[PDB]
């Protein structure tokens, strides 16, 4: 019948952009009903902003109602949980589906950079590899840039966190670069964005393709 | 495969509050109850309370009402225990548990490690490491040991010859003193015959103070 | 309410033993299901009977449970070694709308051969005295029954002040280990010309001894 | 009601240890009725092996039927289909699952071993990287080795395959390692094992702690 | 993001067999019918046939009955087609599509981007690569450009001074010859005045034959 | 069966144009749902209507569908530029079991400024004359109605051997472009002391000519 999911803030979202949004999505298979209501709050009783809304009934049949929240990235860090809560149709019970900043431990994430030996073909290409890893809570941003401008996301692929052996997450990311960039000027950065790098939630690492 | 994964031992003083956390792999987080079943060292388990993840409904056994809370991230896929006003008595190990049921009583099938929650007045302290020395040579073996005292919370890790000394080696369990500090002991036996040849390192590593230390000992 | 087990069980490997667990008429008398759980040494439950007598994927059928009036009852046939563990009922209980966990049952396996504990005694190391405190440690090792009783001697004077001992505990070996600390002021150690430690265990005492310098 | 799964032989399989089998799991939410009958078959009309089978009635309430068959690595590259039939409950259609060796161009991954910088704190530790890419189909597999033994497959994490920007595949492979390893001996191998790579299916780069 | 993503574009001799693969993100592959459907250069849709990914079953409009086979690779979330007997005629770009219906008829709400399949007698090769010389020197602007000659199959890249070159350049379609070979032009146009001082290079990328053709063009 | 639509429909900015789709008493007639889609040069199609009436999610309400017997008809209100694209109808036809597509229209906006083409012409270069072969390449660009007649003149006879001509195909700009190819052996392009390349649109006549050394 009825699904419900929220997302996290990224940490781009919280510390670099700094404006911080939420977004509540329903799925509901059967719309033979009425309205169906979602309605935002957070666990300490404090106001809400307003959110968009928005209703599609899909080709299927399907009604999807999606709406976002924009949050306080203070509020967030001090330990809001924000809350998504679904009500109507044939549910006794309503659903409720919520966010709030992972618990334990903190520890700021280590940046290593990395250049791809040239590959007989390849030639006017070159491929940048960065490892980040021992970050405590698993949420993390990667951005690489290049002449101090932020490339475009899709510009380079990053993997989900996994656990390393023992404490902490990696990832990994890639990003091919070419030749008319390296000549350019051969500097590019990785970075992190993270909650516990400390003194602007970012650590990042330069890396070239020669030398 | 389905994995209920619970977080690390936390050390607290009495009047703190800690959040552990036990999360889900496996199926949908919000399909079914969480169980929360607590278990002081040597004692037997006791059921605290359930939520329900789909809508963040709880209940509580009488006993943990106000001094345990249970929430859910479900953008996590997380179930969080919250235990407040912590006491010396709230000393127990915390499991999660859970049964891919929905409309059904007991008899969990799936069960986190446990996480462990130690309450006590005492400060992270590093280890005092004093080499126990081999009771001069002979016939056949003999045993030398480190002693390791002092320390503050437990585990504290103890290798020798950096690893490369395994046979022979035996390290016993901490006593805890009145002081609230620990202390124990790791003892290697040995040929009596390789003691002035062969050297011995012990290698304490007291994670909780970031403390490591290495001593030789040696012959008296 | 306390669904009630017996605190201890016994064995001899390949026999059969039974566990019961007794609630009221409002738990186990009520038509409520009962569950059976096995604890061992530092692992988590695991869920051995559901619904009275239905063993889940992967139980030795040599478990069954049966399910009487107010009292359900676990029953292992052809005991074995590894069936040492703790095992723990558990039932609903309306009143409560609870599903406790009864008091538990200590399974133990008998035959286990009867062992002698090792012991090793250090006297304070000249660092310690510098730190001008002193510590003799006594490792008890191998024993089994795992039940001690230590007992320092100064002299000849026993000593009863500032002795701590562990608790025992199960090496790999199956058998059991402990250490008892005795702490003195290095002037106190200096001052008897030897210190001793007793261990007693099944009736016999494993004594030995350290002097200073 | 029914759900039913069938896996990939990996590549270690069919071209190392090259006894490569297939699984099929079936998951049965309501075991109401009498026996659920799964069935091989190749889509040529060639016999099968016998297969292993086993049935858990799971505690709540479901029951679980996987199946084991062992498969020609000859058979798999010339192109045999593998199917898993499941037969009976209340289903009308019979349920059927498959698996083949996927279409499209072949391409040899290109590997690259990388070592961390020394890290305070870790010292004792230090942790390799192995990019692996331009692979075409993603079927891949990866081991680290040392001293010619492979090592232990939870000593390292390797990613899920992702899409380079144009073609092929990438897979990244972490793997710490300790100062008695790499004074023992300076060496690791990174090896992803890969149809297409020839002679014998892999393809392999040595990476060293110091320079 | 429900997604049906296409392999690449496929270029064949009469008489071969090809599988172009449809694969699926988004929504269990098994649970919903896959359609394909055909079109040929400049001309109108054709439904081809539909298979059932949970089960196999298949069923073809009369006309791609026999040569056209439809299969299901579900371990892997893939739908496959494959043409044989390939025939000039069957050069068409072929799309599967989908509605997560079951039970429904048509409209289909999800497509996969089309894999062009080309079928011809003709044989990989490679570029030759002429330059166009601007017509010499005035007035304004100038005209200069590569003759990409004689080159099978079609995707041709040209780029001018090694992508540095964007403004004023215009790559205009292929010719198909009869003797089955494909030619295009570049034309770049030029401020008349830099024609003795800046460096005009064509780069010729025929990724098929893995041919890459660089040339200067220099005034006559 | 065949579901049958117009070749083609006309359009003015702002203005409102349908197109219809017939089919027989074994499909449309037949009470089955019909559908829509609209398709762009070079992308997929995209589904516009659906059950005969129906919008899908993201488009724009100025389409509409209705249903009369055996025909079905779609209507685009506020006619745009970007309208402009291939339409096709679907529905089910029971005698064959499937579900086929319309024969299609070619949606075609008014208005749109007509344009003259630009021409240009090279001459074989000298080292395609050594590699003993000429090609004059005519490329013609920019115009609107996107058809054209290219004729080749040598001298001021005609040629008619062995020209190639493309399609043509819009630019980017909307306007159209196209090449004229023609192949001569070196000694015929020395032969004459001329070539033409003539390019008719719309009645008008644009020729450019190119000679030997
Ligand atoms: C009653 O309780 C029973 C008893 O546990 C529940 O049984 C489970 O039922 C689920 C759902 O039907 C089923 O999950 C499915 O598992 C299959 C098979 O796993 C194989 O395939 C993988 C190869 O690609 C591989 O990952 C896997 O091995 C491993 O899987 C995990 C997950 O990563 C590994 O970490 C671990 O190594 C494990 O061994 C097997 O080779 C899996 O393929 C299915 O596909 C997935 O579906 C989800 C959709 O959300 C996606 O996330 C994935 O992309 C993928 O498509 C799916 O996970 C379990 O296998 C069943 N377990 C058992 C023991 O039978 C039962 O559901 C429950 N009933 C009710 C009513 O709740
Ligand atoms: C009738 O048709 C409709 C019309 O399309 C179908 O609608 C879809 O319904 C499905 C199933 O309920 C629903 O899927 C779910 O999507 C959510 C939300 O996505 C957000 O969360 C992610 C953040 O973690 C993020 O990935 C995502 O953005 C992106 O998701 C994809 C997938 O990787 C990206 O590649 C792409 O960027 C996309 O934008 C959103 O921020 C998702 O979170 C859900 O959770 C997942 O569940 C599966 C279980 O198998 C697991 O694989 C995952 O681990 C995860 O837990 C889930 O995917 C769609 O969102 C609906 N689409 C729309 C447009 O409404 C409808 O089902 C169908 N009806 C029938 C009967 O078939």
């Amino acid at each position: 019948g009825v699904s419900a999911y929220l997302s996290r803030p990224s940490p781009f979202d919280l510390f670099i952009r700094k404006s911080p949004t939420i977004t509540c999505l329903v799925v509901d298979l059967a719309p033979s009903k009425g309205t169906v209501n979602l309605t935002w709050s957070r666990a300490s009783g404090k106001p809400v902003n307003h959110s968009t809304r928005k209703e599609e009934k899909q080709r299927n049949g399907t009604l999807t109602v999606t709406s976002t929240l924009p949050v306080g990235t203070r509020d967030w860090i001090e330990g809001e949980t924000y809350q998504c809560r679904v009500t109507h149709p044939h549910l006794p019970r309503a659903l409720m589906r919520s966010t709030t900043k992972t618990s334990g431990p903190r520890a700021a994430p280590e940046v290593y950079a990395f250049a791809t030996p040239e590959w007989p073909g390849s030639r006017d290409k070159r491929t940048l590899a960065c490892l980040i890893q021992n970050f405590m809570p698993e949420d993390i941003s990667v951005q690489w840039l290049h002449n101090e401008v932020q490339l475009p996301d899709a510009r380079h692929s990053t993997t989900q966190p996994r656990k390393t052996k023992g404490s902490g997450f990696f990832v990994f990311s890639r990003l091919e670069v070419t030749r008319a960039e390296w000549e350019q000027k051969d500097e590019f950065i990785c970075r992190a964005v993270h909650e516990a790098a400390s003194p602007s939630q970012t650590v990042q690492r330069a890396v070239s393709v020669n030398p | 495969e389905v994995q209920l994964v619970q977080s690390g031992a936390e050390v607290k003083k009495p009047g703190a509050t800690v959040k552990i956390s036990c999360k889900v792999y496996g199926y949908i987080f919000t399909d079914y109850n969480i169980y929360w079943v607590r278990q002081a060292p040597g004692k037997g388990l006791e059921w605290m309370g359930l939520i329900d993840p789909d809508n963040g409904e709880t209940f509580y056994a009488e006993k943990f009402q106000g001094r345990a809370t249970m929430t859910a991230d479900t953008s996590s896929d997380r179930a969080y225990m919250e235990l407040s006003s912590l006491r010396f008595e709230d000393t127990a190990v915390y499991y999660c548990a859970t049964v891919m049921g929905k409309w059904i009583k007991g008899g969990y099938d799936y069960w986190g490690r446990g996480t462990l929650v130690t309450v006590s007045s005492a400060s992270t302290k590093g280890p005092s490491v004093f080499p126990l020395a081999p009771s001069s040579k002979s016939g056949g073996t003999a045993a030398l040991g480190c002693l390791v005292k002092d320390y503050f919370p437990e585990p504290v890790t103890v290798s020798w010859n950096s690893g490369a000394l395994t046979s022979g080696v035996h390290t016993f369990p901490a006593v805890l003193q009145s002081s609230g500090l620990y202390s124990l002991s790791s003892v290697v036996t040995v040929p009596s015959s390789s003691l002035g040849t062969q050297t011995y390192i012990c290698n304490v590593n007291h994670k909780p103070s970031n403390t490591k230390v290495d001593k030789k000992v040696e012959p008296k | 309410s306390v669904l009630t087990q017996p605190p201890s069980v016994s064995g001899a490997p390949g026999q059969r033993v039974t566990i019961s667990c007794t609630g009221s008429s409002s738990n186990i008398g009520a038509g409520y299901d009962v569950h059976w759980y096995q604890q061992l040494p530092g692992t988590a439950p695991k869920l051995l009977i559901y619904d009275n007598f239905n063993r889940p994927s992967g139980v030795p059928d040599r478990f069954s449970g049966s399910k009487s009036g107010t009292s359900a009852s676990l029953a292992i046939t052809g005991l074995q070694a590894e069936d040492e563990a703790d095992y723990y009922c558990q039932s609903y209980d309306s009143p409560t709308l609870t599903s406790p966990f009864g008091t538990g049952t200590k399974l133990t396996v008998l035959g286990q051969p009867k062992a002698a504990p090792s012991v090793t005694l250090f006297p304070p190391s000249s660092e310690e005295l510098q730190a001008n405190k002193a510590t003799l440690v006594c490792l008890i090792s191998d024993f089994y029954p795992g039940a001690v009783t230590v007992a320092w001697k100064a002299d000849s004077s026993p000593v009863k002040a500032g002795v701590e001992t562990t608790t025992p505990s199960k090496q790999s070996n199956n058998k059991y280990a402990a250490s008892s600390y005795l702490s003195l002021t290095p002037e106190q150690w200096k001052s008897h010309r030897s210190y001793s430690c007793q261990v007693t265990h099944e009736g016999s005492t494993v004594e030995k001894t350290v002097a200073p310098t």
